[PDB]
RNA sequence: UGGUUUGGCACCUCGAUGUCGGCUCGUCGCAUCCUGGGGCUGGAGCAGGUCCCAAGGGUUGGGCUGUUCGCCCAUUAAAGCG
RNA sequence: CGGGGGAUAAGCUCCGUGCGUCGAGAGGGAAACAGCCCAGAUCGCCGGCUAAGGCCCCUAAGCGUGUGCUAAGUGGAAAAGGAUGUGCAGUCGCGAAGACAACCAGGAGGUUGGCUUAGAAGCAGCCACCCUUGAAAGAGUGCGUAAUAGCUCACUGGUCAAGU
């Protein structure tokens, strides 16, 4: 649960969805690390999950990363009412992604275990991704 | 295991060769890990007894004239070398082989010819 | 250390602008550009498969000669560019070089050996500038971590040289680190 | 006679066939056997 | 529902090249 | 393929006779006819054997040639020596009978069981708790195998039933 | 996935679309209550747990609240969901 | 087309566009279908040439020609994911010094390595995951017993013969 102290002004528009990523496209800092291919977002709920998935199985040694934040907010006001007559609530924080862009890097000597966390992590987000490897 | 293991192997027991008087031929199928150990520690007060694959002892084999052993090596084979001596080892294999009941004597070399193992037991008992 | 040239052929562009660069792209081929002390910058085709395999088998910096229109030339890849999704090789950068110059040329570096059980093993940094002749350039470096303890430190000047090149990065520049394995319960406390 | 869209190979004496365009795992142990659909 | 579904998918006949009324 | 390269031995007291796709044999068991696909061709060496060839490399004729080679092996051996199989029942209380042509059964259900025998087989029982079945073709021997062996289910318990000969059942003890 | 409850849009009908249950009378789907056939079990057997195929037939009578819903009284194989 | 309100929902609503159409527009095309594609009706002619779409019969025109893919009525409904389906293009490894599978032998000795437990011997768990003889033994991928014990397996030798 990763949640930003204050901003400026507490509400914005909705995020920008087009286009193709220009930096972090390159894994760097660890050994390994993920790269997505669709638009979509993510937010603090699912980044804490994946956390806990790469960590409840890396067990022992190794150590992560984390290259993104939610810190942008959405807004979403009481149910069963007239809409308009006025913005709602922000209730779930969350941050957009680009293709190419790099999520998560891990460090681990064992190739196959490091894989076959980084493998469960995958599966486990809701955009399409996949591995890949600090050389070129 | 490399070509370079196979060249390395070769040349190692082609030396050996060279430098044992002579050797025999054994079958080592259907022996306890407990019998080989007792037999090379009786045999290592002398000779050697170690294992060689059919292929590489032919190719080696065509330094010398023991070419003609080449028939002798159709299935497992057990190499023996006796780098002194040559008859306290033919005595220690025939006495282990009779104990054991599981070894049969392929033959040997002697004189640069090949001799059959009616011939082995004879210079064995020699 | 020394290394030999690898050979290749070119062709001059007949057009230049996007369409005309990746129309040729598409059929295969990989526009580049050549410039240096001459001033005379030049832009030519290279074949994409023997530039790969030229740069697969030696390294991200290699010697190269070209062959353009029956005359040879010497040149570095001093940078190239690739697509983060497709991974082509859409141009490279070509460096005209004489024997007997001093060059700026990134060199990555490598790391191998056994760790202690109560230790891990981080790489901040992966590549280092090293200086030295276009012709004596090493391929990679190597660095040996052999029963390591606690806090140890590898600066970048500690790191071994061959002759005949000099650091330009700072030697305060850690390369290296190794501290004590983590703790389950700091590393769950960790972005709590 | 587990049935799940996706099946796997649980333990190595699992083997994969086809059969009438359906494709299903035999194994020795009746727990390891599964078709999908 | 179904219902929906059939005018948007009947809308990908390559005679209107796509785009139709009321999607 | 690699099944099929080898021809098929043809011993001496066999007559072999081809004509177009249909190949009949005769021998001293009997005679048996087949047809054959039409994808692959077959020919009679002069040496005794039979020679199966494929006319392309594609997955049809690879399927089929292994498949025509074996078969043609199959109906020849059965044709020269036959094929038999021997059954054994055990248990408390089970027995087995002959009588004629027709085979009983008791399983210790309430009522007893009997199994017809079809055409081109014979039951053989030597002993009341072992019996074997003899034929000409592998196929019909192996069905009325598993006819017989399918009249009880199986059980992991007591291994009431009937088993081959060399067929081993999981058995697991129940504590309670 | 379904559009079946509570919901959001006001597009057809204010020179009229008459309203909840109950009575009588059907028709259809299966996401199966029994009746039918199988398999896996931490399946001695009876009896249980779960999954698969299957829509021909049946699915009571009473007390309480107008009630829908809901609680309760006595059997049968069941007193199925829309 | 570029935007806000909305749950990045509506055949929703509110903007901007020397933007199209319908409204105030027939014909032909998509079965029917104002807002989609082509195309702007002065009138007559039993005349020729064409856009959009089509050429087995309904229904006018090709059961056209040349080179390739399809076993699913996919053609003629949709996603996470799964898989010995299949063709093309590219790899490194091994392969006549006998590859792979398949079909005989050996797969042992300190040893039950320590903590842990009633219990821990290879197989609840944690640390090294050390080493011997070798051809090969992994503190051993499992299905085996309270714990021993067996069935084994990993790599490897003997026979067949090239793809794996
Ligand atoms: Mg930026
Ligand atoms: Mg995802
Ligand atoms: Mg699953
Ligand atoms: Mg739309
Ligand atoms: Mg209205
Ligand atoms: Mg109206
Ligand atoms: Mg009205
Ligand atoms: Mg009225
Ligand atoms: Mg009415
Ligand atoms: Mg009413
Ligand atoms: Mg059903
Ligand atoms: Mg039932
Ligand atoms: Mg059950
Ligand atoms: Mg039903
Ligand atoms: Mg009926
Ligand atoms: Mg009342
Ligand atoms: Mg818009
Ligand atoms: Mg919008
Ligand atoms: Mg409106
Ligand atoms: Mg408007
Ligand atoms: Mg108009
Ligand atoms: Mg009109
Ligand atoms: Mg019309
Ligand atoms: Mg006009
Ligand atoms: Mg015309
Ligand atoms: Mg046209
Ligand atoms: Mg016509
Ligand atoms: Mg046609
Ligand atoms: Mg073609
Ligand atoms: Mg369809
Ligand atoms: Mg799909
Ligand atoms: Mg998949
Ligand atoms: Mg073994
Ligand atoms: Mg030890
Ligand atoms: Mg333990
Ligand atoms: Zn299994």
């Amino acid at each position: 649960m990763l949640i930003p102290r204050k901003v400026k002004h507490r509400k914005q528009h909705h995020p920008e969805q087009r286009g193709i990523a220009s930096g972090g496209t390159s894994v760097s800092f660890g050994d390994y690390g993920i790269q997505a291919l669709e638009h979509a977002y993510i937010t603090n709920r699912q980044i804490e999950s994946a956390r806990i998935a790469i960590n409840r199985h890396i067990k022992r040694g190794g150590k992560v990363w984390i290259n993104i934040f939610p810190d942008r907010p959405l807004t979403k006001k009481p149910a069963e009412t007239r809409m308009g007559s006025g913005k709602g609530s922000p209730e779930w924080w969350v941050a957009n992604v680009k293709p190419g862009r790099v999520l998560f890097e891990l460090s681990y000597p064992d190739e196959k275990t490091a894989r076959d966390a980084l493998t469960r992590a995958i599966h486990k987000l809701p955009i399409k991704a996949r591995i890949v490897t600090r050389e070129e | 295991m490399a070509k370079a293991d196979k060249a390395t192997a070769v040349a190692d027991i082609a030396e050996q060769f060279k430098a044992s008087t002579a050797t025999v031929v054994t079958e080592y199928r259907g022996l306890t890990v407990a019998n080989l150990a007792e037999l090379r520690r009786a045999l290592g007060d002398s000779a050697t007894y170690t294992v060689a694959k059919n292929t590489l002892v032919k190719r080696a084999a065509s330094e010398a004239g023991i070419e003609g052993l080449d028939e002798l090596f159709a299935g497992p084979t057990a190499i023996a070398f006796v780098k002194g001596e040559a008859v306290d080892a033919a005595k220690a294999i025939k006495k282990f082989a009779k104990d054991n009941k599981a070894l049969v004597i392929k033959g040997g070399y002697m004189d640069g010819k090949a001799l059959s193992v009616a011939d082995v037991e004879k210079i064995a008992d020699l | 250390t020394a290394n030999i040239p690898n050979k290749l052929t070119a062709n001059v562009r007949t057009r230049t602008g996007k369409g005309a660069s990746r129309q040729a792209r598409r059929d295969g081929k990989v526009p580049a550009v050549l410039y240096g002390h001459g001033t005379d910058p030049q832009h030519l085709e290279l074949n994409a498969r023997d530039f790969a395999a030229v740069l697969r088998s030696h390294g991200t910096n290699a010697i190269l000669t070209l062959d353009i229109e029956g005359t040879e030339q010497l040149a570095l890849t001093k940078a190239l560019d690739v697509h983060p999704i497709r991974r082509n090789i859409q141009h490279a950068d070509l460096l005209v070089v004489q024997r007997g110059e001093k060059v700026t040329v990134e060199v990555t570096v490598l790391v191998e050996g056994d760790a202690t059980p109560g230790t891990l093993v981080t790489q901040d940094a992966n590549t280092i500038e090293i200086e030295a002749e276009a012709l004596s350039i090493p391929e990679q470096l190597t660095v040996s971590v052999e029963g390591v303890e606690a806090g140890t430190q590898i600066t970048a000047g500690q790191i071994s040289l061959p002759e005949g090149v000099n650091l330009i990065s700072d030697p305060e520049l850690l390369v290296v680190n190794v501290v004590e394995a983590p703790s389950a319960e700091a590393l769950e406390e960790e972005g709590a | 006679m587990k049935v799940n869209p996706s099946v796997k190979p649980i333990c190595d004496k699992c083997r994969v066939i086809r059969r009438h365009g359906r494709v299903m795992v035999i194994c020795s142990d009746p727990r390891h056997k599964q078709r999908q659909g | 529902a179904k219902r929906g579904r059939k005018k948007r998918d009947r809308k990908h006949s390559k005679a209107n090249h796509g785009k139709r009324p009321n999607a | 393929s690699r099944i099929g390269k080898q021809p098929v031995p043809v011993p001496s007291g066999v007559d072999v006779t081809i004509n177009g796709q249909n190949l009949s044999v005769k021998g001293p068991k009997g005679t048996l006819t087949l047809d054959v696909a039409e994808p692959i061709s077959v020919s009679r060496a002069e040496d005794g054997a039979i020679v199966v060839t494929r006319p392309d490399d594609e997955r049809r004729s690879r399927s089929l040639h292994g498949l025509s080679r074996t078969l043609i092996a199959n109906l020849v051996t059965g044709v020269t020596e036959g094929y038999t199989q021997k059954m054994e029942i055990f248990g408390v209380g089970y027995r087995v009978q002959l009588k004629g042509q027709n085979l009983e059964f008791a399983l210790g259900y309430s009522h007893p069981v009997l199994i017809e025998a079809p055409e081109g087989i014979t039951f053989a029982v030597e002993s009341p708790t072992k019996f074997s079945v003899s034929g000409i073709d592998k196929q019909k021997v192996g069905q009325i195998s598993a006819v017989i062996r399918r009249l009880r289910r199986p059980d992991p318990y007591k291994g009431k039933g009937v088993r081959y000969e060399g067929e081993q059942i999981r058995r697991k003890v129940g504590k309670t």
